[PDB]
């Protein structure tokens, strides 16, 4: 009963959200081969070796790691040997900061010293310890990459062993080093790609919700299991992940699509519907700009349809508060007696209102020299999107749906 | 209270879960101005009794100001100085080990998100997956106007679950005006001014804020009809003219002689093209000189180059009514432009019995 | 100019002559002035939504607020009834004032709850006009 539901739930959650690690690998059984074994020699000798992985972001970069260095360092007591050293580009953005970091990591602040002092020889002359890089390119931004060319030097020195791995998201990371740097740096590559077709993905998806062998009630894991392979083959949820496989193929969008259609599970409901996978679908497939013009007002609208005859009129130019005003006011003129009756400072606050909303941006900005009228503003949005959200607008009046269409 | 708004507080209880359950690292809200963001928010999180820190983007202006008022609010709630965002982390990890910190999540609210991609470009990033890095039970909230497609860094970052709060209709307006009727008067009486004041002013004026303070105003000359002794048409006669005149704002809420003269010249001089000066001024047929030419020629008497003139025209400088363009330390080339408008140059032209439109060469 | 004017009066007589009128009204000149203002004009105008042209939609509006200004030196019910009795002249069969009713109803509806021009105050409720309708 709730119990359960409660313990799934956990489980489930703590399976997406923090990305717990699974035994489950999907076609990566060569790459991470090839990693365990390199690691294995770099942990059993006392040779070096530096590695980049590159991926697209979501693609379980960290996860390879992760699952490989719970693999190998278990093995022997060669753990006890190896020390590891996790850097992350965001949090040390400059080359002090790594180095503090370097040295509280490795408990040899009270050795090195507790000032401010800039003297790194401490470390560098008593240098298995292994070197984890997160966002490895932020460090090839640095003034000088003198980390990353001494890292190199010492990979390649005959002194001590040193692992080295970096993680990259762009693919041109080899021209973002040095001569020095690259001509230093062992090329070991590894690309992440999702190289697998959609049955695949199918077949993603169905173990992804399919609950562990561990979980207390056996009766009600197979009664789940039963309802995840035969929503498998359901045309509605096979369209949808279809849909988001055509959109990517990154596993994070699917995780997080799969966590809120879990959202919707109550004690009415236990087991899950196609219509649930189809809500969900929708309400992560909605445009953010018909949703910002659904929720303007009358004058903003006219304003905006005056915006777009002068796009029309004058192909592909600037504009200012004068000439979109002298239209108003021509539209409203050539109506006989519509309630429009407006002055000037309410119609210039809604274009300040409008131009607020960031949905028109100035050219070349500058302040002072240019009042806010008679400046040069821009419309961020097409025809088709106005017409169509114009058409779900609930009450648009009939003079200014056909001003529209004029 | 919240009226109208079980949908959104609906999806945020089931979101949340129990307390010792884990949630999304980063959810972003956004939603109108008069949506009700800080007050549907705030209200679930006190109602619900969370460990939360209510943080404000526009008085936390800097790094150290944001983390340091974080960690202090959170300590509080369990002196701290912290400068770097490294040091916030361990700080943090340091700091949620409290026994009430333990199996909780933590929620950092923050409002007018639209700031913080002005401040630096890591800290988006750090603050998006905050959970990864400190892994002990955190969340963090958005709240702005402004779409998630603005907010995307150049490299791309974890992805937020995005939110929108629906936009408000007649129903729900008249029904939260109405929640809070006067209990001097019957509700129905508040209901009709509500009526009455929806049917005038929701053409132009959606915003709740501005139309309740309009009622608020507005209230006393609804009522003073009845003191003075369930009449509609009497008071809708007698009340008619009073919202024509207050309509007329909605949003809204004598120079010396000489300077008269200058600025009507300044005026001439930056909307008349040069090549008709003279065909405005010359008997027979922009820079400093330009305007002494043309002052000198409007004026029927002859004026001296005294230097008050000169100090006429940095005052008017000073009062931003002629923007200097040039160098500042360029005072033999100067350049200008006028900022008044059109209405009232021929405003402060009639008080001189002088006839501007007939030298604008545009409108000639 | 002066010329205008003479066209107008030429207007107005050429109205009295084609309804063999011994006298010049003032509907003559009503129905020149907007002949003589129209100036730029469209092959057709679109339908209104059973559909409705939009000068027909303007006759209504003119007509409704016409009368209701007028009363103020109404009720639904009552309105509708004076509407009916004006529209005696042109109605010929049960069919025809079915539709007259439709139509009047929908264009009610539609004048209050889209374009404001009609404000509801509280079966039969009170109509008032905006006052910012000339
Ligand atoms: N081959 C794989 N085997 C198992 N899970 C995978 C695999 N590839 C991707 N994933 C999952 O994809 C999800 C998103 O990957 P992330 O771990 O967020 O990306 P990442 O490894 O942190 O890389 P970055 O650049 O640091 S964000 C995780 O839940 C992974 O478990
Ligand atoms: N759903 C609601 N129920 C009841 N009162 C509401 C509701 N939404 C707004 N209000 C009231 O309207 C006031 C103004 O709304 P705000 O909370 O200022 O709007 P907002 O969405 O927070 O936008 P910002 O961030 O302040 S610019 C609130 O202080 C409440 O008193
Ligand atoms: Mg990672
Ligand atoms: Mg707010």
């Amino acid at each position: 009963h709730t119990e359960c539901l409660s313990q799934v739930q956990r489980i489930l959650r703590e399976r997406f959200c923090r990305q717990s690690p699974h035994s489950n690998l999907f076609g990566v059984q060569v790459q991470y081969k090839h990693l365990s074994e390199l690691l294995k020699r770099t942990a059993l000798h006392g040779e070096s070796n530096s590695v980049l992985i590159i991926g697209p972001r979501g693609s379980g970069k960290t996860m390879l790691i992760n699952h490989a260095l719970k693999e190998l360092m278990e093995i022997e007591e060669v753990s006890e040997n190896v020390l590891q050293v996790h850097l992350n580009g965001l949090l040390q953005i400059n080359d002090k900061i790594a180095l503090k970091e370097i040295t509280r990591q490795l408990n040899l602040e009270n050795v090195v010293g507790d000032k401010v002092f800039g003297s790194f020889a401490e470390n560098l002359s008593f240098l298995p310890v292994i070197f984890i890089l997160d966002e490895f390119d932020l460090f090839a931004h640095h003034k000088n990459q003198t980390l990353l060319y001494n890292l190199f030097d010492i990979s390649q020195s005959a002194q001590t062993p040193i692992a080295v791995i970096g993680l990259t998201c762009r693919l041109d990371i080899l021209e973002l080093l040095e001569k020095r740097v690259k001509s230093r740096f062992s090329h070991r590559q590894i690309h992440l790609m999702n190289s697998f077709g959609f049955p695949q993905y199918v077949k993603i998806f169905k173990e992804q919700l399919s609950l562990p062998a561990e979980f207390p009630d056996k009766v009600f894991a197979e009664k789940w299991n039963e309802n995840v392979q035969y929503l498998s083959e359901d045309r509605s949820v096979q369209e949808v992940l279809q849909k988001h496989f055509n959109i990517s193929k990154n596993l994070r969008s699917l995780h997080m699509l799969l966590m809120l259609a879990l959202n919707r599970v109550t004690a009415s409901h236990p087991f899950m519907t196609a219509v649930d996978l189809m809500e969900a679908s929708q309400l992560c497939s909605m445009d953010s700009k018909a949703n910002i013009v659904h929720g303007l007002s009358v004058l903003e609208i006219c304003l905006i349809i005056a915006m777009k005859h002068l796009n029309d009129i004058y192909e592909e130019e600037p504009f200012n508060f004068q000439m979109v005003y002298n239209e108003f006011q021509k539209f409203v003129q050539r109506k006989a007696h519509s309630v429009y009756n407006f002055e000037k400072p309410v119609v210039m606050k809604a274009f300040e209102h409008l131009q607020q909303l960031e949905l028109i941006k100035p050219m070349e900005r500058t302040s002072g020299n240019s009042q806010r009228e008679y400046q040069l503003m821009k419309l961020l949005l097409d025809n088709t999107q106005i017409m169509n959200a114009l058409q779900k607008y609930p009450n648009c009046p009939t003079d200014v749906r056909q001003w529209a269409t004029s | 209270v919240v009226l109208c708004r079980e949908s959104q507080v609906s999806i945020l209880q089931s979101l949340f879960g129990e307390r010792h359950h884990f949630s999304f690292p980063s959810i972003f809200i956004y939603g109108h101005t008069a949506s009700g963001k800080t007050y549907v928010t705030q209200t679930l999180l006190k109602t619900l009794e969370l460990p939360h820190v209510f943080v404000n983007c526009v008085e936390c202006f800097t790094l150290r100001l944001l983390l340091e008022q974080i960690l202090n609010k959170l300590n509080h709630l369990s002196e701290i100085t912290c400068e770097t965002f490294n040091d916030f982390v361990r700080l943090f990890k340091q700091v949620t080990t409290a026994e009430n910190l333990k199996d909780q999540t933590v929620y950092i609210v923050l409002d007018k998100a639209e700031y913080l991609r002005d401040m630096e470009a890591n800290l988006l990033p750090g603050f998006l997956r905050l959970q990864e890095l400190a892994d002990r039970n955190v969340t963090v909230l958005f709240l702005s106007e402004i779409v998630w497609e603005k907010f995307r860094p150049n490299t791309g970052c974890f992805e937020p679950f995005v939110l929108y709060f629906p936009d408000y209709s007649i129903g729900n307006l008249q029904k939260i005006l109405s929640h809070d009727h006067p209990p001097e008067y019957s509700a129905d009486f508040y209901a009709a001014y509500i009526n009455i004041l929806l049917g005038v002013f929701y053409t132009v004026c959606r915003d709740l804020k501005e139309l309740r303070h309009l009622a608020v105003l507005n209230f006393p000359k609804y009522c003073e009809p009845v003191v003075k002794g369930r009449d509609t048409r009497k008071l809708w006669r007698n009340i008619e003219p009073h919202l024509k005149k207050a309509m007329q704002t909605v949003y809204l809420r004598e120079l010396p002689y000489y300077s008269k003269f200058i600025l009507i010249a300044a005026y001439l001089a930056s909307y008349n093209p040069a090549r008709t000066d003279k065909r405005f001024f010359l008997k027979h047929h922009f820079p400093l000189d330009r305007l002494l030419a043309i002052l000198y020629s409007i004026v029927d008497s002859r004026v001296a180059p005294t230097a008050n003139i000169f100090s006429q025209i940095t005052s008017l400088v000073t009062l931003q009514l002629l923007t200097l363009v040039g160098h500042d330390d360029q005072l033999d080339g100067p350049k200008y432009k006028c900022t008044v408008s059109l209405d009232f140059i021929r405003a402060i032209a009639r008080t001189v019995n002088f006839d501007i439109i007939k030298y604008l060469y545009d409108f000639l | 100019t002066v010329r205008q004017l003479e066209s107008m009066i030429r207007l107005s007589e050429a109205m009295a002559r084609m309804h063999c009128c011994d006298e010049v009204q003032p509907k003559h000149v009503k129905e020149a002035f907007r002949l003589l203002n129209k100036s730029i004009i469209r092959v057709e105008t679109p339908d209104v939504n059973l559909r409705l042209g939009f000068s027909e939609y303007c006759r209504i509006s003119n007509l409704i607020v016409l009368h209701l200004r007028k009363v103020e030196e109404l009720k639904r019910s009552e309105l509708v009834n004076w509407y009916l009795k004006e529209i005696e002249s042109e109605i010929d069969s049960e069919e025809e004032l079915i539709n007259k009713k439709r139509i009047i109803e929908k264009v009610i509806h539609r004048l209050t709850h889209y374009d404001h021009v009609l404000i509801e105050l509280t079966e039969d409720p009170y109509l008032v006009v905006n006052p910012n309708y000339l």
